[PDB]
Protein backbone atom coordinates (compact mmCIF):
# COMPACT_ATOMS: atom_id res chain seq x y z
CA UNK A 1 0.00 0.00 0.00
CA UNK A 2 1.13 3.56 -0.76
CA UNK A 3 1.00 5.87 1.59
CA UNK A 4 0.40 9.67 2.14
CA UNK A 5 2.56 10.79 4.65
CA UNK A 6 5.41 8.35 3.30
CA UNK A 7 5.01 10.41 0.08
CA UNK A 8 5.17 13.62 1.41
CA UNK A 9 8.67 12.65 3.68
CA UNK A 10 10.67 11.77 0.23
CA UNK A 11 9.00 14.95 -1.07
CA UNK A 12 10.44 16.62 1.34
CA UNK A 13 13.72 15.02 1.56
CA UNK A 14 14.26 16.02 -2.22
CA UNK A 15 13.32 19.66 -1.37
CA UNK A 16 15.97 19.75 1.20
CA UNK A 17 18.05 18.25 -0.99
CA UNK A 18 18.38 21.04 -3.42
CA UNK A 19 19.09 23.83 -1.13
CA UNK A 20 21.45 21.47 0.94
CA UNK A 21 23.71 20.69 -2.10
CA UNK A 22 23.39 24.87 -2.27
CA UNK A 23 24.67 25.45 1.10
CA UNK A 24 27.81 22.78 0.34
CA UNK A 25 28.32 24.04 -2.95
CA UNK A 26 28.74 27.96 -1.43
CA UNK A 27 31.36 26.58 1.58
CA UNK A 28 33.08 24.56 -0.90
CA UNK A 29 33.76 27.94 -2.67
CA UNK A 30 34.34 30.21 0.60
CA UNK A 31 36.79 27.09 1.46
CA UNK A 32 38.80 27.15 -1.55
CA UNK A 33 38.94 30.83 -2.61
CA UNK A 34 39.96 32.08 1.67
CA UNK A 35 42.47 29.15 1.73
CA UNK A 36 44.51 30.26 -1.52
CA UNK A 37 43.70 33.78 -0.93
CA UNK A 38 45.63 33.49 2.70
CA UNK A 39 47.91 31.71 1.56
CA UNK A 40 48.83 34.17 -1.06
CA UNK A 41 49.65 36.36 1.59
CA UNK A 42 51.18 34.26 3.87
CA UNK A 43 53.59 33.20 1.13
CA UNK A 44 54.57 37.31 0.63
CA UNK A 45 56.28 37.44 3.93
CA UNK A 46 57.88 33.72 4.33
CA UNK A 47 60.81 34.51 2.51
CA UNK A 48 61.55 38.10 4.41
CA UNK A 49 60.30 36.47 8.27
CA UNK A 50 62.54 33.73 7.27
CA UNK A 51 65.61 35.78 6.50
CA UNK A 52 65.78 37.83 9.80
CA UNK A 53 65.09 34.73 11.99
CA UNK A 54 68.37 32.90 10.07
CA UNK A 55 70.26 36.28 9.22
CA UNK A 56 70.25 35.01 5.98
CA UNK A 57 69.43 32.40 3.31
CA UNK A 58 66.39 31.72 1.73
CA UNK A 59 62.52 30.23 1.74
CA UNK A 60 59.24 29.78 -0.29
CA UNK A 61 56.10 27.70 0.12
CA UNK A 62 54.61 26.29 -2.57
CA UNK A 63 50.83 24.47 -3.00
CA UNK A 64 51.75 20.66 -3.87
CA UNK A 65 48.92 20.86 -6.52
CA UNK A 66 47.94 23.93 -7.29
CA UNK A 67 44.59 23.03 -9.10
CA UNK A 68 43.56 20.69 -6.41
CA UNK A 69 42.48 24.12 -3.69
CA UNK A 70 40.64 22.09 -1.27
CA UNK A 71 42.76 19.35 -0.39
CA UNK A 72 46.31 20.28 -1.66
CA UNK A 73 49.32 20.26 0.76
CA UNK A 74 51.87 23.29 1.40
CA UNK A 75 55.44 22.23 0.20
CA UNK A 76 58.14 24.18 2.57
CA UNK A 77 61.67 24.81 0.61
CA UNK A 78 63.99 26.71 2.78
CA UNK A 79 68.02 27.38 2.16
CA UNK A 80 69.47 28.49 5.70
CA UNK A 81 72.45 30.34 5.16
CA UNK A 82 75.63 28.21 4.36
CA UNK A 83 73.64 25.47 3.55
CA UNK A 84 71.80 24.02 0.41
CA UNK A 85 68.17 25.04 -0.23
CA UNK A 86 65.81 21.61 0.35
CA UNK A 87 62.41 20.74 1.58
CA UNK A 88 61.82 21.33 5.01
CA UNK A 89 61.92 17.61 5.72
CA UNK A 90 65.17 17.23 5.09
CA UNK A 91 66.71 20.14 7.15
CA UNK A 92 68.66 20.02 10.44
CA UNK A 93 66.10 19.56 14.40
CA UNK A 94 66.79 23.10 14.81
CA UNK A 95 66.70 24.24 11.15
CA UNK A 96 63.37 22.50 11.10
CA UNK A 97 62.34 24.30 14.46
CA UNK A 98 63.09 27.65 13.28
CA UNK A 99 61.34 27.39 9.76
CA UNK A 100 58.05 26.68 11.41
CA UNK A 101 58.35 29.53 14.02
CA UNK A 102 59.15 31.56 10.65
CA UNK A 103 55.81 30.02 9.22
CA UNK A 104 54.26 30.84 12.58
CA UNK A 105 55.76 34.58 12.43
CA UNK A 106 54.46 34.97 9.12
CA UNK A 107 50.90 34.24 9.50
CA UNK A 108 50.92 36.33 12.41
CA UNK A 109 51.92 39.05 10.09
CA UNK A 110 48.82 38.26 7.90
CA UNK A 111 46.29 37.55 10.86
CA UNK A 112 47.90 39.32 13.59
CA UNK A 113 46.89 39.18 17.00
CA UNK A 114 46.94 42.23 20.17
CA UNK A 115 48.43 39.61 22.33
CA UNK A 116 50.40 36.11 22.14
CA UNK A 117 51.34 33.64 24.13
CA UNK A 118 54.23 30.95 23.23
CA UNK A 119 54.79 28.38 25.20
CA UNK A 120 58.41 27.05 24.93
CA UNK A 121 58.00 27.20 20.88
CA UNK A 122 61.52 27.87 20.33
CA UNK A 123 62.79 24.52 22.62
CA UNK A 124 64.74 22.64 19.85
CA UNK A 125 66.39 25.98 18.37
CA UNK A 126 69.97 25.80 17.63
CA UNK A 127 71.56 28.09 20.67
CA UNK A 128 73.01 30.00 18.42
CA UNK A 129 69.59 30.67 16.84
CA UNK A 130 67.88 31.97 19.93
CA UNK A 131 69.02 35.30 20.09
CA UNK A 132 67.59 36.47 16.65
CA UNK A 133 64.46 34.43 17.77
CA UNK A 134 64.67 36.58 20.89
CA UNK A 135 65.29 40.08 19.12
CA UNK A 136 62.21 38.92 16.88
CA UNK A 137 60.12 39.08 19.82
CA UNK A 138 61.53 42.55 21.16
CA UNK A 139 61.41 43.99 17.63
CA UNK A 140 57.62 43.19 16.89
CA UNK A 141 56.68 43.49 20.63
CA UNK A 142 55.45 47.22 19.86
CA UNK A 143 52.94 45.84 17.76
CA UNK A 144 51.78 42.57 19.90
CA UNK A 145 51.87 41.62 23.47
CA UNK A 146 54.24 38.86 24.12
CA UNK A 147 53.99 36.21 27.02
CA UNK A 148 56.87 33.76 26.18
CA UNK A 149 56.91 30.33 28.45
CA UNK A 150 60.59 29.48 27.69
CA UNK A 151 63.86 27.42 28.58
CA UNK A 152 66.28 29.07 26.68
CA UNK A 153 68.47 32.04 28.59
CA UNK A 154 68.94 34.16 24.96
CA UNK A 155 64.94 34.38 24.91
CA UNK A 156 65.13 35.14 28.79
CA UNK A 157 67.39 38.09 28.39
CA UNK A 158 65.68 40.31 25.88
CA UNK A 159 61.82 40.04 27.70
CA UNK A 160 60.96 43.46 29.61
CA UNK A 161 60.54 41.36 32.96
CA UNK A 162 60.51 38.03 34.18
CA UNK A 163 58.33 35.75 36.09
CA UNK A 164 60.01 32.66 37.95
CA UNK A 165 57.46 30.05 38.77
CA UNK A 166 58.84 27.31 41.41
CA UNK A 167 57.67 24.70 44.14
CA UNK A 168 58.80 26.03 47.06
CA UNK A 169 56.80 24.22 49.07
CA UNK A 170 56.33 20.63 47.81
CA UNK A 171 53.94 20.73 44.49
CA UNK A 172 52.72 24.26 45.23
CA UNK A 173 53.90 27.18 42.89
CA UNK A 174 55.46 30.12 43.85
CA UNK A 175 55.77 33.31 41.48
CA UNK A 176 58.37 35.70 42.08
CA UNK A 177 59.24 38.77 39.49
CA UNK A 178 62.00 40.60 38.51
CA UNK A 179 62.54 43.58 36.01
CA UNK A 180 64.72 43.93 33.28
CA UNK A 181 63.88 46.56 31.27
CA UNK B 1 43.66 45.79 24.45
CA UNK B 2 46.44 43.73 26.38
CA UNK B 3 46.73 41.23 29.05
CA UNK B 4 46.79 43.31 32.02
CA UNK B 5 46.81 40.71 34.81
CA UNK B 6 46.01 36.76 35.50
CA UNK B 7 44.86 35.72 38.47
CA UNK B 8 44.88 32.57 39.78
CA UNK B 9 43.68 30.63 42.92
CA UNK B 10 43.14 26.81 43.09
CA UNK B 11 43.84 26.25 39.48
CA UNK B 12 46.31 22.85 38.90
CA UNK B 13 49.74 23.93 40.92
CA UNK B 14 48.78 27.59 42.36
CA UNK B 15 47.15 26.29 45.16
CA UNK B 16 47.63 29.87 46.97
CA UNK B 17 46.14 33.30 45.02
CA UNK B 18 49.27 34.26 42.14
CA UNK B 19 48.84 37.72 40.19
CA UNK B 20 51.04 37.91 37.03
CA UNK B 21 51.47 41.62 36.03
CA UNK B 22 52.12 41.84 32.46
CA UNK B 23 53.95 44.45 30.61
CA UNK B 24 53.02 45.87 27.48
CA UNK B 25 55.98 44.38 25.72
CA UNK B 26 57.48 41.03 26.49
CA UNK B 27 56.75 39.26 29.33
CA UNK B 28 58.94 35.70 29.62
CA UNK B 29 57.81 32.98 32.67
CA UNK B 30 60.53 31.00 33.45
CA UNK B 31 61.87 28.13 36.30
CA UNK B 32 62.54 24.28 36.99
CA UNK B 33 60.59 21.99 35.07
CA UNK B 34 57.37 20.32 36.37
CA UNK B 35 57.69 23.49 38.80
CA UNK B 36 54.16 24.94 37.02
CA UNK B 37 55.55 27.38 34.45
CA UNK B 38 53.11 25.97 31.65
CA UNK B 39 50.07 26.14 33.88
CA UNK B 40 50.24 29.39 33.45
CA UNK B 41 49.44 28.63 29.69
CA UNK B 42 46.87 26.21 30.65
CA UNK B 43 45.14 28.90 32.92
CA UNK B 44 44.84 31.14 30.03
CA UNK B 45 43.04 29.05 27.65
CA UNK B 46 40.90 27.43 30.70
CA UNK B 47 39.61 30.91 31.57
CA UNK B 48 38.79 32.12 27.19
CA UNK B 49 37.09 29.08 27.29
CA UNK B 50 38.91 25.90 26.24
CA UNK B 51 37.57 22.96 26.81
CA UNK B 52 39.44 20.07 24.99
CA UNK B 53 41.42 18.24 27.78
CA UNK B 54 44.04 17.47 25.42
CA UNK B 55 44.59 21.37 24.59
CA UNK B 56 44.84 22.03 28.59
CA UNK B 57 47.23 19.41 29.11
CA UNK B 58 44.34 17.91 31.54
CA UNK B 59 40.84 19.59 30.85
CA UNK B 60 39.06 17.72 33.84
CA UNK B 61 37.73 19.31 37.03
CA UNK B 62 40.53 17.08 38.81
CA UNK B 63 43.00 18.03 36.55
CA UNK B 64 41.30 21.65 37.11
CA UNK B 65 41.54 22.03 41.02
CA UNK B 66 44.41 21.35 43.08
CA UNK B 67 44.70 18.00 43.65
CA UNK B 68 46.58 17.98 47.31
CA UNK B 69 50.62 17.77 47.86
CA UNK B 70 52.59 16.89 51.07
CA UNK B 71 52.50 20.74 51.41
CA UNK B 72 48.43 20.82 51.10
CA UNK B 73 45.18 19.12 51.18
CA UNK B 74 43.32 19.32 47.92
CA UNK B 75 41.08 22.57 47.29
CA UNK B 76 37.40 21.96 46.48
CA UNK B 77 36.98 25.24 43.96
CA UNK B 78 39.38 26.50 41.44
CA UNK B 79 39.46 30.49 40.04
CA UNK B 80 40.98 32.10 37.08
CA UNK B 81 40.17 35.84 36.22
CA UNK B 82 42.11 37.33 32.88
CA UNK B 83 41.97 41.21 33.31
CA UNK B 84 42.49 43.01 29.67
CA UNK B 85 42.63 46.75 28.84
CA UNK B 86 39.80 47.37 26.55
CA UNK B 87 40.94 51.12 25.99
CA UNK B 88 40.96 50.65 22.11
CA UNK B 89 37.26 49.08 22.02
CA UNK B 90 38.98 45.86 20.51
CA UNK B 91 36.49 44.02 22.40
CA UNK B 92 32.53 45.01 21.91
CA UNK B 93 32.28 45.49 25.15
CA UNK B 94 31.52 49.21 26.48
CA UNK B 95 34.13 49.12 29.76
CA UNK B 96 37.97 50.37 29.56
CA UNK B 97 38.82 47.22 31.33
CA UNK B 98 37.19 43.44 30.50
CA UNK B 99 37.67 40.93 32.55
CA UNK B 100 36.49 37.20 31.80
CA UNK B 101 36.07 34.91 35.41
CA UNK B 102 36.13 31.18 35.18
CA UNK B 103 35.71 29.23 38.57
CA UNK B 104 34.83 25.43 38.79
CA UNK B 105 33.76 23.09 41.79
CA UNK B 106 34.54 19.88 42.92
CA UNK B 107 30.97 18.98 43.09
CA UNK B 108 31.46 19.87 39.50
CA UNK B 109 29.01 23.43 38.88
CA UNK B 110 30.90 25.60 36.80
CA UNK B 111 30.75 29.87 37.07
CA UNK B 112 31.72 32.06 34.33
CA UNK B 113 31.38 35.65 34.91
CA UNK B 114 32.88 39.08 32.38
CA UNK B 115 33.00 42.24 34.46
CA UNK B 116 31.59 39.96 37.54
CA UNK B 117 28.56 39.74 35.61
CA UNK B 118 27.48 35.74 35.46
CA UNK B 119 27.12 35.06 32.28
CA UNK B 120 27.73 31.23 29.86
CA UNK B 121 30.47 29.74 28.72
CA UNK B 122 28.96 30.81 24.87
CA UNK B 123 29.16 34.06 25.96
CA UNK B 124 33.02 34.20 26.30
CA UNK B 125 33.41 31.89 23.21
CA UNK B 126 31.55 34.66 21.31
CA UNK B 127 33.16 38.34 22.99
CA UNK B 128 36.43 36.52 21.91
CA UNK B 129 35.50 35.06 17.93
CA UNK B 130 33.52 37.86 17.68
CA UNK B 131 36.87 40.13 18.16
CA UNK B 132 39.02 38.05 15.66
CA UNK B 133 40.61 36.04 18.66
CA UNK B 134 38.55 32.43 18.29
CA UNK B 135 39.64 28.92 18.00
CA UNK B 136 41.80 29.76 14.94
CA UNK B 137 43.39 32.73 16.13
CA UNK B 138 47.36 31.98 16.97
CA UNK B 139 47.04 33.47 20.35
CA UNK B 140 48.17 31.27 21.80
CA UNK B 141 50.86 29.07 20.42
CA UNK B 142 52.12 25.87 21.71
CA UNK B 143 54.92 23.13 20.63
CA UNK B 144 52.42 21.06 18.96
CA UNK B 145 51.91 23.90 16.24
CA UNK B 146 54.98 23.33 15.20
CA UNK B 147 54.89 20.00 15.24
CA UNK B 148 51.93 20.11 12.88
CA UNK B 149 53.80 22.36 10.73
CA UNK B 150 56.97 19.61 10.78
CA UNK B 151 54.33 16.61 10.17
CA UNK B 152 55.15 14.22 7.53
CA UNK B 153 51.20 14.16 6.70
CA UNK B 154 50.25 17.07 4.29
CA UNK B 155 47.04 16.88 6.10
CA UNK B 156 48.38 18.26 9.01
CA UNK B 157 50.44 21.19 7.72
CA UNK B 158 47.61 22.21 5.21
CA UNK B 159 45.29 22.40 8.60
CA UNK B 160 47.82 25.38 9.61
CA UNK B 161 47.04 26.75 6.70
CA UNK B 162 43.15 26.55 6.96
CA UNK B 163 43.05 28.32 10.09
CA UNK B 164 44.82 30.86 9.03
CA UNK B 165 42.11 31.48 6.29
CA UNK B 166 39.77 31.42 8.90
CA UNK B 167 37.51 28.30 7.00
CA UNK B 168 36.61 26.25 10.41
CA UNK B 169 33.07 27.98 10.46
CA UNK B 170 31.94 26.88 6.80
CA UNK B 171 33.80 23.82 7.22
CA UNK B 172 31.43 23.00 10.05
CA UNK B 173 28.38 24.15 8.40
CA UNK B 174 29.44 21.72 5.46
CA UNK B 175 29.40 19.02 7.44
CA UNK B 176 26.20 20.41 9.21
CA UNK B 177 24.59 20.00 5.54
CA UNK B 178 26.38 16.64 4.88
CA UNK B 179 24.78 15.05 8.02
CA UNK B 180 21.71 16.87 7.45
CA UNK B 181 21.15 15.30 4.41
CA UNK B 182 22.29 11.40 5.54
CA UNK B 183 20.43 11.45 8.38
CA UNK B 184 17.07 12.46 6.18
CA UNK B 185 17.89 9.25 4.07
CA UNK B 186 18.87 7.35 6.94
CA UNK B 187 15.38 8.08 8.89
CA UNK B 188 13.58 7.62 5.74
CA UNK B 189 15.37 4.18 4.98
CA UNK B 190 14.08 3.06 8.85
CA UNK B 191 10.78 4.37 7.51
CA UNK B 192 10.16 2.11 4.40
CA UNK B 193 12.02 -0.80 6.30
CA UNK B 194 9.27 -0.48 9.10
CA UNK B 195 6.60 -0.18 6.64
CA UNK B 196 7.81 -3.13 4.37
CA UNK B 197 6.98 -5.26 7.50
CA UNK B 198 3.75 -4.49 7.38
CA UNK B 199 3.08 -5.86 4.30
CA UNK C 1 76.48 27.19 35.06
CA UNK C 2 73.25 27.55 36.75
CA UNK C 3 74.50 25.15 39.51
CA UNK C 4 78.35 27.07 39.63
CA UNK C 5 75.93 30.58 40.56
CA UNK C 6 73.59 28.19 43.04
CA UNK C 7 76.26 27.61 45.00
CA UNK C 8 78.26 31.28 44.72
CA UNK C 9 74.62 32.35 46.36
CA UNK C 10 74.56 29.99 49.31
CA UNK C 11 78.43 31.01 50.09
CA UNK C 12 77.31 34.17 49.84
CA UNK C 13 74.46 33.93 52.25
CA UNK C 14 76.31 32.56 55.48
CA UNK C 15 78.72 35.93 55.12
CA UNK C 16 75.53 38.06 55.88
CA UNK C 17 73.22 36.71 59.13
CA UNK C 18 70.14 38.69 57.58
CA UNK C 19 68.08 39.46 54.30
CA UNK C 20 69.63 40.40 51.63
CA UNK C 21 68.40 42.19 48.32
CA UNK C 22 68.34 40.61 45.35
CA UNK C 23 70.42 42.90 43.45
CA UNK C 24 73.30 43.44 46.33
CA UNK C 25 74.18 39.64 45.61
CA UNK C 26 76.15 40.72 42.78
CA UNK C 27 76.55 44.88 42.46
CA UNK C 28 75.20 46.44 38.93
CA UNK C 29 74.95 42.88 37.56
CA UNK C 30 74.52 42.78 33.91
CA UNK C 31 71.43 41.36 32.24
CA UNK C 32 73.02 37.87 30.71
CA UNK C 33 74.13 37.67 34.62
CA UNK C 34 70.85 38.70 36.15
CA UNK C 35 68.97 35.89 34.43
CA UNK C 36 71.28 33.13 35.63
CA UNK C 37 71.25 34.73 39.05
CA UNK C 38 67.47 34.43 39.16
CA UNK C 39 67.29 31.34 37.60
CA UNK C 40 69.75 30.00 40.50
CA UNK C 41 67.34 31.74 42.80
CA UNK C 42 64.30 29.80 41.55
CA UNK C 43 66.28 26.06 41.69
CA UNK C 44 67.51 27.10 45.20
CA UNK C 45 63.63 27.73 46.52
CA UNK C 46 62.82 24.67 44.88
CA UNK C 47 65.41 22.46 46.88
CA UNK C 48 64.31 24.40 50.24
CA UNK C 49 67.89 26.05 50.50
CA UNK C 50 66.30 29.14 50.81
CA UNK C 51 63.58 32.02 51.51
CA UNK C 52 61.73 33.80 49.39
CA UNK C 53 60.00 37.62 50.46
CA UNK C 54 58.29 39.76 48.04
CA UNK C 55 55.45 41.93 48.66
CA UNK C 56 54.19 43.07 45.11
CA UNK C 57 54.96 42.14 41.31
CA UNK C 58 58.66 43.69 40.82
CA UNK C 59 58.99 44.95 44.34
CA UNK C 60 62.33 44.09 46.00
CA UNK C 61 63.18 40.90 46.58
CA UNK C 62 64.98 39.71 50.32
CA UNK C 63 66.47 36.51 49.92
CA UNK C 64 67.54 33.96 53.58
CA UNK C 65 69.63 31.15 54.04
CA UNK C 66 67.36 27.76 55.42
CA UNK C 67 69.67 25.28 56.37
N1 LIG D 1 45.29 19.47 39.85
C1 LIG D 1 46.71 19.63 39.88
N2 LIG D 1 46.91 19.71 41.19
C2 LIG D 1 48.19 19.88 41.66
N3 LIG D 1 49.24 19.95 40.79
C3 LIG D 1 49.02 19.86 39.45
C4 LIG D 1 47.77 19.70 39.00
N4 LIG D 1 47.80 19.64 37.65
C5 LIG D 1 49.07 19.75 37.24
N5 LIG D 1 49.81 19.89 38.34
C6 LIG D 1 51.17 20.05 38.63
O1 LIG D 1 51.60 21.18 38.08
C7 LIG D 1 52.97 20.87 37.50
C8 LIG D 1 53.03 21.16 36.11
O2 LIG D 1 54.41 21.55 35.84
P1 LIG D 1 54.85 22.40 34.41
O3 LIG D 1 53.60 22.81 33.63
O4 LIG D 1 55.75 23.58 34.77
O5 LIG D 1 55.88 21.52 33.46
P2 LIG D 1 55.64 19.95 33.02
O6 LIG D 1 54.82 19.25 34.06
O7 LIG D 1 57.04 19.36 32.88
O8 LIG D 1 54.81 19.97 31.60
P3 LIG D 1 55.49 19.83 30.10
O9 LIG D 1 55.93 18.36 29.92
O10 LIG D 1 54.44 20.19 29.05
O11 LIG D 1 56.69 20.75 30.00
C9 LIG D 1 53.21 19.30 37.80
O12 LIG D 1 53.94 19.13 39.10
C10 LIG D 1 52.04 18.85 37.90
O13 LIG D 1 51.99 17.62 38.73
Amino acid sequence: MRYKFLSEQKEDLTEAKNTLFQVIEEMDEEMTKRFNDTFVQIRSHFDQVFRSLFGGGRAELRLTDPNDLLHSGVEIIAQPPGKKLQNLNLLSGGERALTAIALLFSILKVRPVPFCVLDQVEAALDEANVFRFAQYLKKYSSDTQFIVITHRKGTMEEADVLYGVTMQESGVSKVISVKLE
Amino acid sequence: MFLKRLDVIGFKSFAERISVDFVKGVTAVVGPNGSGKSNITDAIRWVLGEQSARSLRGGKMEDIIFAGSDSRKRLNLAEVTLTLDNDDHFLPIDFHEVSVTRRVYRSGESEFLINNQPCRLKDIIDLFMDSGLGKEAFSIISQGKVEEILSSKAEDRRSIFEEAAGVLKYKTRKKKAENKLFETQDNLNRVEDILHELE
Amino acid sequence: PIEARMNEIVHSLKSRGTRINFMDLFPYEQKEHLVVTFLAVLELMKNQLVLIEQEHNFSDIYITGSE
